[PDB]
Protein backbone atom coordinates (compact mmCIF):
# COMPACT_ATOMS: atom_id res chain seq x y z
CA UNK A 1 0.00 0.00 0.00
CA UNK A 2 1.58 3.53 -1.00
CA UNK A 3 0.26 6.51 1.54
CA UNK A 4 1.23 10.24 0.46
CA UNK A 5 2.60 11.43 4.03
CA UNK A 6 1.83 14.91 3.31
CA UNK A 7 -1.91 14.03 1.81
CA UNK A 8 -2.64 12.27 5.07
CA UNK A 9 -1.14 14.93 7.40
CA UNK A 10 -2.94 17.67 5.86
CA UNK A 11 -6.56 15.38 6.37
CA UNK A 12 -5.91 14.03 9.76
CA UNK A 13 -7.89 16.06 12.26
CA UNK A 14 -5.70 17.04 15.50
CA UNK A 15 -7.26 17.11 19.55
CA UNK A 16 -4.82 19.59 19.99
CA UNK A 17 -5.58 23.31 20.38
CA UNK A 18 -2.05 24.42 19.06
CA UNK A 19 -2.06 22.26 16.08
CA UNK A 20 -3.20 23.90 12.59
CA UNK A 21 -5.91 20.82 12.04
CA UNK A 22 -6.93 21.48 15.85
CA UNK A 23 -11.10 19.96 15.51
CA UNK A 24 -12.81 19.81 18.66
CA UNK A 25 -14.25 16.60 19.49
CA UNK A 26 -17.91 18.24 19.52
CA UNK A 27 -16.72 19.40 15.68
CA UNK A 28 -15.44 16.78 14.67
CA UNK A 29 -18.37 14.76 15.61
CA UNK A 30 -20.88 16.75 14.03
CA UNK A 31 -19.06 16.69 10.23
CA UNK A 32 -19.09 12.68 10.07
CA UNK A 33 -22.54 12.84 11.93
CA UNK A 34 -22.64 11.38 15.22
CA UNK A 35 -23.77 14.44 17.31
CA UNK A 36 -26.00 12.09 19.38
CA UNK A 37 -22.19 10.05 21.02
CA UNK A 38 -20.66 13.79 22.00
CA UNK A 39 -20.39 12.86 25.86
CA UNK A 40 -21.55 9.26 25.60
CA UNK A 41 -17.91 7.88 28.08
CA UNK A 42 -17.73 5.05 25.17
CA UNK A 43 -16.79 8.09 22.62
CA UNK A 44 -14.73 10.13 25.26
CA UNK A 45 -11.33 8.44 23.50
CA UNK A 46 -11.41 9.97 19.53
CA UNK A 47 -7.55 8.95 18.13
CA UNK A 48 -8.41 5.90 16.32
CA UNK A 49 -11.33 8.16 14.37
CA UNK A 50 -9.19 10.64 13.84
CA UNK A 51 -6.53 8.45 11.82
CA UNK A 52 -9.84 6.99 10.33
CA UNK A 53 -10.73 10.49 8.93
CA UNK A 54 -7.18 11.28 7.63
CA UNK A 55 -6.92 7.31 5.90
CA UNK A 56 -10.40 7.92 4.31
CA UNK A 57 -10.17 11.27 3.16
CA UNK A 58 -6.59 10.01 1.75
CA UNK A 59 -8.50 7.83 -0.42
CA UNK A 60 -8.32 4.41 1.92
CA UNK A 61 -11.11 3.55 3.35
CA UNK A 62 -10.94 1.07 6.69
CA UNK A 63 -12.61 -2.25 5.90
CA UNK A 64 -13.34 -3.45 8.19
CA UNK A 65 -14.43 -1.39 10.85
CA UNK A 66 -16.71 -0.91 13.95
CA UNK A 67 -18.93 2.53 12.39
CA UNK A 68 -19.41 4.21 9.27
CA UNK A 69 -19.64 8.00 8.59
CA UNK A 70 -22.81 9.35 8.56
CA UNK A 71 -22.91 12.56 6.83
CA UNK A 72 -21.04 14.55 3.81
CA UNK A 73 -18.71 13.79 1.19
CA UNK A 74 -17.56 10.51 2.78
CA UNK A 75 -20.80 9.20 3.92
CA UNK A 76 -20.92 4.93 4.48
CA UNK A 77 -16.79 5.02 4.49
CA UNK A 78 -15.56 2.98 7.24
CA UNK A 79 -14.27 4.66 10.94
CA UNK A 80 -12.18 2.07 13.52
CA UNK A 81 -13.16 3.53 16.83
CA UNK A 82 -10.78 1.42 18.51
CA UNK A 83 -7.17 2.15 18.71
CA UNK A 84 -5.78 -1.60 19.28
CA UNK A 85 -8.54 -3.01 16.02
CA UNK A 86 -7.25 0.78 14.11
CA UNK A 87 -3.32 -0.80 15.15
CA UNK A 88 -3.63 -4.30 14.35
CA UNK A 89 -5.99 -3.78 10.91
CA UNK A 90 -2.58 -0.78 9.70
CA UNK A 91 -0.06 -3.79 10.55
CA UNK A 92 -2.01 -6.05 7.83
CA UNK A 93 0.11 -6.36 4.47
CA UNK A 94 -2.72 -4.65 2.81
CA UNK A 95 -2.30 -1.69 4.66
CA UNK A 96 1.25 -0.29 6.07
CA UNK A 97 2.85 -3.87 7.46
CA UNK A 98 4.69 -4.74 9.79
CA UNK A 99 5.57 -1.37 11.93
CA UNK A 100 9.30 -1.34 13.55
CA UNK A 101 8.57 -1.94 17.65
CA UNK A 102 10.37 0.81 19.87
CA UNK A 103 10.49 1.31 23.80
CA UNK A 104 10.39 4.61 25.36
CA UNK A 105 14.11 4.85 25.56
CA UNK A 106 14.40 4.52 21.37
CA UNK A 107 11.40 5.81 19.94
CA UNK A 108 12.90 9.31 19.51
CA UNK A 109 16.13 8.08 17.67
CA UNK A 110 14.17 5.07 16.41
CA UNK A 111 11.40 7.02 14.48
CA UNK A 112 14.72 9.66 13.63
CA UNK A 113 13.88 12.22 10.90
CA UNK A 114 11.57 10.04 9.56
CA UNK A 115 7.31 11.15 9.34
CA UNK A 116 4.71 7.95 9.89
CA UNK A 117 2.29 6.34 11.85
CA UNK A 118 2.42 5.96 15.21
CA UNK A 119 0.79 3.28 18.00
CA UNK A 120 1.63 3.95 22.17
CA UNK A 121 0.95 0.69 23.58
CA UNK A 122 -0.77 0.45 26.76
CA UNK A 123 -0.07 3.27 28.53
CA UNK A 124 0.37 4.20 32.64
CA UNK A 125 -2.49 5.21 33.86
CA UNK A 126 -5.25 3.95 30.67
CA UNK A 127 -7.24 0.90 30.39
CA UNK A 128 -7.81 1.78 26.61
CA UNK A 129 -5.39 -0.05 24.08
CA UNK A 130 -3.64 3.04 23.95
CA UNK A 131 -2.89 5.98 21.58
CA UNK A 132 -2.85 6.27 18.00
CA UNK A 133 -1.44 9.04 15.80
CA UNK A 134 0.77 10.86 13.15
CA UNK A 135 4.20 11.89 13.96
CA UNK A 136 7.06 14.25 12.56
CA UNK A 137 10.48 12.94 13.40
CA UNK A 138 12.72 16.38 13.55
CA UNK A 139 16.12 17.58 15.41
CA UNK A 140 14.53 19.11 18.22
CA UNK A 141 11.80 16.24 19.67
CA UNK A 142 9.05 13.89 17.64
CA UNK A 143 5.86 15.57 17.40
CA UNK A 144 2.34 14.03 17.37
CA UNK A 145 -0.43 15.53 15.87
CA UNK A 146 -2.51 15.46 18.68
CA UNK A 147 -0.52 13.74 21.66
CA UNK A 148 2.85 11.40 22.28
CA UNK A 149 2.54 8.94 25.09
CA UNK A 150 6.47 7.85 26.06
CA UNK A 151 5.15 6.45 28.94
CA UNK A 152 3.59 3.23 27.10
CA UNK A 153 4.89 -0.16 27.22
CA UNK A 154 5.46 -0.86 23.37
CA UNK A 155 5.77 1.79 20.58
CA UNK A 156 5.11 1.11 16.97
CA UNK A 157 6.34 3.21 14.09
CA UNK A 158 4.99 2.96 10.92
CA UNK A 159 7.10 5.43 8.62
CA UNK A 160 5.43 6.44 5.23
CA UNK A 161 8.42 9.73 4.92
CA UNK A 162 11.88 10.03 5.22
CA UNK A 163 12.13 14.38 5.53
CA UNK B 1 -9.16 42.64 40.36
CA UNK B 2 -5.60 42.90 40.10
CA UNK B 3 -5.57 41.31 43.91
CA UNK B 4 -4.48 37.34 42.61
CA UNK B 5 -2.61 34.90 44.51
CA UNK B 6 -2.80 31.98 41.58
CA UNK B 7 -0.03 31.06 39.39
CA UNK B 8 -2.38 30.71 36.40
CA UNK B 9 -5.42 32.30 35.33
CA UNK B 10 -7.57 30.93 32.98
CA UNK B 11 -6.26 33.52 30.22
CA UNK B 12 -2.62 31.91 31.10
CA UNK B 13 -4.11 28.34 31.04
CA UNK B 14 -5.97 29.11 27.63
CA UNK B 15 -2.47 30.31 25.80
CA UNK B 16 -0.33 27.38 27.19
CA UNK B 17 -3.25 24.77 25.75
CA UNK B 18 -2.43 27.13 22.10
CA UNK B 19 0.90 26.94 21.98
CA UNK B 20 1.70 30.37 23.66
CA UNK B 21 3.12 30.18 26.80
CA UNK B 22 7.20 29.82 26.51
CA UNK B 23 8.99 33.03 25.74
CA UNK B 24 12.04 31.50 27.08
CA UNK B 25 12.17 29.18 24.50
CA UNK B 26 13.72 29.96 21.00
CA UNK B 27 12.90 27.79 18.54
CA UNK B 28 8.69 27.91 17.83
CA UNK B 29 8.09 24.39 17.45
CA UNK B 30 9.72 23.94 21.08
CA UNK B 31 7.96 27.28 22.28
CA UNK B 32 4.29 24.95 21.34
CA UNK B 33 5.73 21.78 22.48
CA UNK B 34 6.64 23.59 25.94
CA UNK B 35 3.62 25.26 26.30
CA UNK B 36 1.65 22.43 25.87
CA UNK B 37 3.37 20.63 28.53
CA UNK B 38 2.67 22.91 30.77
CA UNK B 39 -1.40 23.03 30.37
CA UNK B 40 -1.32 19.60 30.30
CA UNK B 41 0.60 19.17 33.66
CA UNK B 42 -1.55 21.84 35.27
CA UNK B 43 -4.51 19.99 33.72
CA UNK B 44 -3.29 16.50 35.08
CA UNK B 45 -2.74 18.24 38.71
CA UNK B 46 -6.41 19.11 39.30
CA UNK B 47 -7.62 15.97 37.81
CA UNK B 48 -5.62 13.83 39.92
CA UNK B 49 -6.65 15.47 42.83
CA UNK B 50 -10.07 15.57 41.85
CA UNK B 51 -11.00 12.30 40.39
CA UNK B 52 -12.61 10.80 43.15
CA UNK B 53 -15.07 13.37 43.78
CA UNK B 54 -15.91 15.74 40.96
CA UNK B 55 -15.42 14.09 37.73
CA UNK B 56 -15.51 10.04 36.57
CA UNK B 57 -13.74 8.42 34.04
CA UNK B 58 -9.87 9.02 35.41
CA UNK B 59 -8.86 5.25 34.37
CA UNK B 60 -10.82 5.51 31.28
CA UNK B 61 -10.19 8.71 29.69
CA UNK B 62 -6.83 9.33 27.91
CA UNK B 63 -5.58 12.35 29.66
CA UNK B 64 -5.17 14.74 26.54
CA UNK B 65 -9.12 14.36 25.90
CA UNK B 66 -9.60 16.05 28.79
CA UNK B 67 -7.24 19.43 27.15
CA UNK B 68 -10.13 19.60 24.17
CA UNK B 69 -12.74 19.77 26.27
CA UNK B 70 -11.31 22.12 29.09
CA UNK B 71 -10.34 24.03 25.96
CA UNK B 72 -14.02 24.17 24.39
CA UNK B 73 -15.30 25.16 28.48
CA UNK B 74 -12.66 28.07 28.40
CA UNK B 75 -13.80 29.17 24.68
CA UNK B 76 -17.70 28.64 25.49
CA UNK B 77 -17.67 30.87 28.94
CA UNK B 78 -17.67 34.41 29.25
CA UNK B 79 -14.56 36.36 28.60
CA UNK B 80 -14.25 38.08 31.68
CA UNK B 81 -13.82 34.39 34.14
CA UNK B 82 -10.46 34.43 32.34
CA UNK B 83 -9.14 36.11 35.11
CA UNK B 84 -9.82 33.61 37.90
CA UNK B 85 -7.77 31.24 38.89
CA UNK B 86 -7.13 28.33 35.86
CA UNK B 87 -7.52 25.67 38.60
CA UNK B 88 -11.38 26.24 39.55
CA UNK B 89 -12.14 27.11 36.06
CA UNK B 90 -10.64 23.41 34.91
CA UNK B 91 -12.75 21.35 38.34
CA UNK B 92 -15.73 22.77 36.32
CA UNK B 93 -14.79 21.56 32.94
CA UNK B 94 -14.39 18.26 34.00
CA UNK B 95 -17.29 18.65 36.74
CA UNK B 96 -19.69 19.06 33.12
CA UNK B 97 -17.38 17.06 30.31
CA UNK B 98 -17.04 14.20 32.82
CA UNK B 99 -20.15 14.10 35.45
CA UNK B 100 -20.00 11.58 38.05
CA UNK B 101 -23.33 9.33 38.90
CA UNK C 1 -6.36 0.39 40.08
CA UNK C 2 -3.86 3.26 38.77
CA UNK C 3 -5.83 5.96 37.70
CA UNK C 4 -4.00 8.83 37.85
CA UNK C 5 -2.05 10.58 35.03
CA UNK C 6 1.20 11.17 37.12
CA UNK C 7 3.04 8.83 40.14
CA UNK C 8 4.89 10.18 43.09
CA UNK C 9 7.84 8.82 41.03
CA UNK C 10 6.85 10.64 38.08
CA UNK C 11 6.45 13.34 39.56
CA UNK C 12 10.10 13.15 41.32
CA UNK C 13 11.74 12.02 38.19
CA UNK C 14 10.08 15.44 36.43
CA UNK C 15 11.18 17.45 38.99
CA UNK C 16 14.98 16.07 38.46
CA UNK C 17 14.45 17.31 34.90
CA UNK C 18 14.58 12.96 33.62
CA UNK C 19 10.93 13.14 31.73
CA UNK C 20 10.65 14.45 28.49
CA UNK C 21 11.62 11.28 26.03
CA UNK C 22 10.57 12.93 22.95
CA UNK C 23 12.88 15.90 23.49
CA UNK C 24 16.37 15.83 21.84
CA UNK C 25 18.72 18.29 23.42
CA UNK C 26 19.52 17.16 26.98
CA UNK C 27 19.55 21.07 28.26
CA UNK C 28 15.79 21.30 26.21
CA UNK C 29 14.73 17.62 27.87
CA UNK C 30 15.32 19.34 31.25
CA UNK C 31 13.76 22.44 30.42
CA UNK C 32 10.22 20.54 29.68
CA UNK C 33 10.66 18.08 32.26
CA UNK C 34 10.74 21.13 34.91
CA UNK C 35 8.01 22.99 33.17
CA UNK C 36 5.70 19.85 33.39
CA UNK C 37 6.77 19.55 37.46
CA UNK C 38 6.36 23.16 37.95
CA UNK C 39 2.90 23.29 36.08
CA UNK C 40 1.50 19.96 38.09
CA UNK C 41 2.19 21.50 41.36
CA UNK C 42 0.89 24.86 39.77
CA UNK C 43 -2.79 23.26 39.27
CA UNK C 44 -2.40 20.95 43.08
CA UNK C 45 -0.93 24.51 44.42
CA UNK C 46 -4.01 27.29 42.97
CA UNK C 47 -6.76 24.73 43.42
CA UNK C 48 -5.81 24.08 47.83
CA UNK C 49 -4.46 27.58 48.20
CA UNK C 50 -6.31 28.87 51.59
CA UNK C 51 -7.90 25.56 52.92
CA UNK C 52 -4.98 23.16 52.78
CA UNK C 53 -1.81 25.65 52.50
CA UNK C 54 -1.26 29.67 53.14
CA UNK C 55 1.49 31.94 51.54
CA UNK C 56 -0.26 32.01 48.11
CA UNK C 57 0.19 35.35 46.32
CA UNK C 58 3.48 35.57 48.75
CA UNK C 59 5.32 32.75 47.92
CA UNK C 60 7.02 32.39 44.64
CA UNK C 61 6.19 29.45 42.70
CA UNK C 62 9.85 27.41 42.42
CA UNK C 63 9.73 27.53 45.95
CA UNK C 64 7.11 25.16 46.22
CA UNK C 65 9.14 22.97 43.90
CA UNK C 66 11.95 22.96 46.58
CA UNK C 67 9.69 22.36 49.20
CA UNK C 68 7.94 19.40 47.39
CA UNK C 69 10.94 17.83 46.36
CA UNK C 70 12.48 17.43 49.81
CA UNK C 71 8.96 15.90 51.00
CA UNK C 72 8.90 13.29 47.98
CA UNK C 73 12.60 12.20 49.30
CA UNK C 74 11.76 12.16 53.11
CA UNK C 75 8.56 10.29 53.08
CA UNK C 76 8.61 6.27 52.92
CA UNK C 77 9.59 5.53 48.99
CA UNK C 78 6.23 3.23 48.78
CA UNK C 79 4.02 5.97 48.97
CA UNK C 80 5.89 7.13 45.56
CA UNK C 81 3.85 4.75 43.45
CA UNK C 82 0.54 7.12 44.72
CA UNK C 83 -0.97 9.16 42.81
CA UNK C 84 1.27 12.63 42.96
CA UNK C 85 -1.51 15.48 43.72
CA UNK C 86 -2.65 14.02 47.63
CA UNK C 87 1.57 14.00 47.83
CA UNK C 88 1.72 17.25 46.65
CA UNK C 89 -1.07 18.91 48.94
CA UNK C 90 0.64 16.61 51.90
CA UNK C 91 3.91 18.56 51.05
CA UNK C 92 2.20 22.02 50.74
CA UNK C 93 0.29 21.44 54.21
CA UNK C 94 3.54 19.96 56.02
CA UNK C 95 5.92 23.34 54.58
CA UNK C 96 2.75 25.61 54.34
CA UNK C 97 0.84 25.14 56.90
CA UNK C 98 -2.57 27.89 57.64
CA UNK C 99 -3.67 28.71 61.52
CA UNK D 1 33.71 45.81 39.60
CA UNK D 2 34.70 42.93 37.36
CA UNK D 3 33.81 39.58 38.50
CA UNK D 4 34.49 35.96 36.31
CA UNK D 5 30.94 34.76 35.23
CA UNK D 6 32.38 30.78 35.69
CA UNK D 7 33.43 31.89 39.33
CA UNK D 8 29.87 33.57 40.19
CA UNK D 9 27.77 30.73 38.31
CA UNK D 10 29.97 27.48 40.39
CA UNK D 11 29.01 29.51 43.78
CA UNK D 12 25.66 29.64 42.90
CA UNK D 13 23.59 27.49 45.33
CA UNK D 14 20.38 26.47 42.87
CA UNK D 15 16.86 26.15 44.55
CA UNK D 16 15.89 23.98 41.40
CA UNK D 17 16.71 20.05 41.94
CA UNK D 18 16.94 19.62 38.30
CA UNK D 19 20.55 21.49 38.41
CA UNK D 20 23.91 20.24 39.40
CA UNK D 21 24.36 23.15 42.15
CA UNK D 22 20.63 22.57 43.92
CA UNK D 23 20.95 22.85 47.74
CA UNK D 24 17.18 22.87 49.46
CA UNK D 25 16.21 26.05 51.80
CA UNK D 26 17.36 23.60 54.65
CA UNK D 27 20.52 22.82 53.70
CA UNK D 28 21.42 26.47 52.19
CA UNK D 29 20.11 27.99 55.82
CA UNK D 30 22.31 25.29 57.64
CA UNK D 31 25.37 25.82 55.45
CA UNK D 32 25.30 30.25 56.45
CA UNK D 33 24.11 29.45 59.92
CA UNK D 34 20.47 30.27 59.58
CA UNK D 35 18.34 27.21 60.89
CA UNK D 36 16.19 29.19 63.24
CA UNK D 37 14.73 30.77 59.78
CA UNK D 38 13.77 27.21 58.31
CA UNK D 39 10.12 27.96 57.79
CA UNK D 40 10.07 31.59 59.13
CA UNK D 41 7.54 32.89 56.42
CA UNK D 42 9.54 36.20 55.99
CA UNK D 43 12.91 33.68 54.44
CA UNK D 44 10.41 31.40 52.30
CA UNK D 45 12.06 33.30 49.21
CA UNK D 46 15.83 32.79 49.08
CA UNK D 47 16.09 33.96 45.39
CA UNK D 48 18.26 37.03 47.27
CA UNK D 49 20.26 35.44 49.61
CA UNK D 50 21.47 32.46 46.90
CA UNK D 51 22.41 35.53 44.87
CA UNK D 52 24.47 37.31 47.79
CA UNK D 53 26.08 33.98 48.30
CA UNK D 54 27.57 33.31 44.94
CA UNK D 55 29.03 37.35 45.08
CA UNK D 56 30.63 36.47 48.89
CA UNK D 57 32.16 33.10 47.80
CA UNK D 58 33.57 34.80 44.54
CA UNK D 59 34.91 37.46 47.07
CA UNK D 60 32.61 40.37 46.39
CA UNK D 61 30.89 41.37 49.43
CA UNK D 62 26.97 43.17 49.68
CA UNK D 63 27.58 45.83 51.89
CA UNK D 64 25.47 47.39 52.77
CA UNK D 65 23.08 44.44 53.62
CA UNK D 66 20.04 43.30 55.90
CA UNK D 67 21.93 40.01 57.36
CA UNK D 68 25.13 38.57 57.60
CA UNK D 69 26.51 34.99 57.50
CA UNK D 70 26.82 33.50 61.09
CA UNK D 71 29.05 30.16 60.00
CA UNK D 72 31.92 28.86 58.23
CA UNK D 73 34.62 30.56 56.51
CA UNK D 74 32.39 33.30 55.12
CA UNK D 75 30.88 34.33 58.80
CA UNK D 76 30.43 38.35 59.42
CA UNK D 77 29.93 38.39 55.43
CA UNK D 78 26.71 40.55 54.21
CA UNK D 79 23.75 38.54 52.33
CA UNK D 80 20.58 40.58 51.26
CA UNK D 81 17.38 38.73 51.56
CA UNK D 82 15.14 41.28 49.82
CA UNK D 83 15.28 40.54 46.06
CA UNK D 84 13.99 44.41 45.33
CA UNK D 85 17.01 45.77 47.73
CA UNK D 86 19.31 43.60 46.17
CA UNK D 87 18.60 44.57 42.35
CA UNK D 88 19.32 48.42 43.86
CA UNK D 89 22.19 47.69 45.40
CA UNK D 90 23.09 45.84 42.03
CA UNK D 91 22.74 48.75 40.05
CA UNK D 92 25.04 51.03 41.93
CA UNK D 93 28.15 51.96 39.88
CA UNK D 94 30.16 50.70 42.42
CA UNK D 95 28.61 47.12 41.91
CA UNK D 96 27.02 46.37 38.34
CA UNK D 97 25.91 49.74 37.36
CA UNK D 98 22.54 50.63 35.01
CA UNK D 99 21.24 46.79 33.74
CA UNK D 100 19.30 46.47 30.09
CA UNK D 101 16.12 47.09 31.11
CA UNK D 102 13.37 44.05 28.76
CA UNK D 103 9.62 42.79 28.43
CA UNK D 104 9.05 39.88 28.30
CA UNK D 105 8.71 39.47 24.41
CA UNK D 106 12.25 41.40 24.38
CA UNK D 107 14.07 39.59 26.99
CA UNK D 108 15.32 36.29 25.58
CA UNK D 109 16.68 37.83 22.08
CA UNK D 110 17.92 41.03 24.46
CA UNK D 111 20.03 38.74 26.36
CA UNK D 112 21.05 36.56 23.64
CA UNK D 113 24.26 34.08 24.04
CA UNK D 114 25.39 36.44 27.09
CA UNK D 115 25.67 35.44 30.60
CA UNK D 116 24.72 37.30 34.06
CA UNK D 117 22.27 38.37 36.41
CA UNK D 118 18.74 38.81 35.59
CA UNK D 119 15.98 40.36 37.87
CA UNK D 120 12.35 39.40 36.78
CA UNK D 121 10.40 43.00 38.53
CA UNK D 122 6.82 42.72 39.86
CA UNK D 123 5.72 39.14 38.88
CA UNK D 124 2.08 38.32 39.89
CA UNK D 125 2.09 36.73 43.44
CA UNK D 126 5.55 37.16 44.17
CA UNK D 127 6.77 39.34 47.29
CA UNK D 128 10.12 40.84 48.14
CA UNK D 129 9.12 43.15 44.71
CA UNK D 130 10.46 40.04 42.18
CA UNK D 131 12.87 37.06 41.21
CA UNK D 132 16.95 37.71 40.67
CA UNK D 133 19.22 35.21 39.42
CA UNK D 134 21.77 34.54 37.11
CA UNK D 135 21.33 33.36 33.58
CA UNK D 136 23.35 31.76 30.66
CA UNK D 137 21.71 32.80 27.03
CA UNK D 138 22.25 30.05 24.76
CA UNK D 139 20.69 29.32 21.01
CA UNK D 140 17.46 27.04 22.15
CA UNK D 141 16.64 29.03 25.20
CA UNK D 142 17.47 31.49 28.69
CA UNK D 143 18.75 29.44 31.16
CA UNK D 144 18.25 30.66 34.76
CA UNK D 145 20.04 28.67 37.84
CA UNK D 146 17.12 28.93 39.51
CA UNK D 147 13.70 29.65 38.08
CA UNK D 148 12.87 32.71 34.99
CA UNK D 149 9.84 34.52 35.02
CA UNK D 150 9.02 36.29 32.12
CA UNK D 151 5.31 36.76 32.90
CA UNK D 152 7.20 39.70 34.80
CA UNK D 153 6.18 43.39 34.16
CA UNK D 154 10.18 44.10 33.10
CA UNK D 155 13.63 42.23 33.07
CA UNK D 156 16.77 44.11 34.06
CA UNK D 157 19.75 41.69 32.38
CA UNK D 158 23.50 42.53 33.44
CA UNK D 159 25.86 41.20 31.04
CA UNK D 160 29.04 39.78 33.07
CA UNK D 161 30.31 37.15 30.02
CA UNK D 162 29.34 36.68 26.00
CA UNK D 163 30.04 33.30 25.86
Amino acid sequence: MRVNFDTLYSNYPSSDPSHPNYLSQRDLFTEIGWESFIGNPNYHNTCAIRVSIAFVKSGINIVPSSHRIQKGPYAGKGIEVNMRRLATLMKRTSYLGEPDPYTPATARNGIGARNGVVAFNNIPGYTGGGHIDLVRGGSEATQCASACYYNSETIWFWPLQAS
Amino acid sequence: PAERTWIFSGAELKQAIEGKLAPDVSDPEMRRLVSVAKSSAYIAGVADLTSGSDWCGAGAVAPHELTDRIYTYLGDMPAEKLDEQAATLVREALKVSFPCE
